[PDB]
């Protein structure tokens, strides 16, 4: 139904199965710039990562 | 105020700013968004 | 078909105001001087 508000994309997750190792469920990693590339470069990327 | 660009008549967006993307075919419903009348 | 929500704008003659400051003065002020030296 949350597809139906057509104005937010509204996310709804369940907590994970031990609480205090985060607030959602399965994996997660970062993208640095490690060659001082730029914020410009790294969005697109991650834009084209998703 | 636009100044150039957007034709008289003519629809644009306010509801599924976030669902769509330059060529992907869409359906129009009157949106409730914008609080005039 | 993802759907979405429109508006559709028409054309309509509208005003364009500026709010400026400033200040008011006398229409016609003078402050008088003696034009002679007495008492």
């Amino acid at each position: 139904h949350f597809f139906s508000f057509k104005d937010a994309m509204v996310f709804a997750f369940a907590p994970p199965s031990v609480l205090e190792l985060g607030n959602a469920t399965g994996f997660d990693l970062f993208l640095q710039d490690q060659a001082g590339v730029g914020h410009e470069v790294l969005l697109q990327a991650r834009n084209k990562f998703l | 105020l636009v100044t150039e660009g957007l034709n008289a008549g003519d629809k644009i967006i306010t509801e599924g700013l976030q669902f769509v993307q330059p060529g992907v075919e869409v359906k129009t419903v009157p949106a409730k968004n914008v609080a005039s009348a | 078909t993802p759907e979405v929500g429109i508006v559709t704008l028409e054309a309509q003659t509208v005003t364009l105001n500026t709010e400026l400051p400033g200040r008011t003065n006398a229409f016609r002020i003078a402050e008088v001087r003696p034009q002679v030296n007495g008492i």
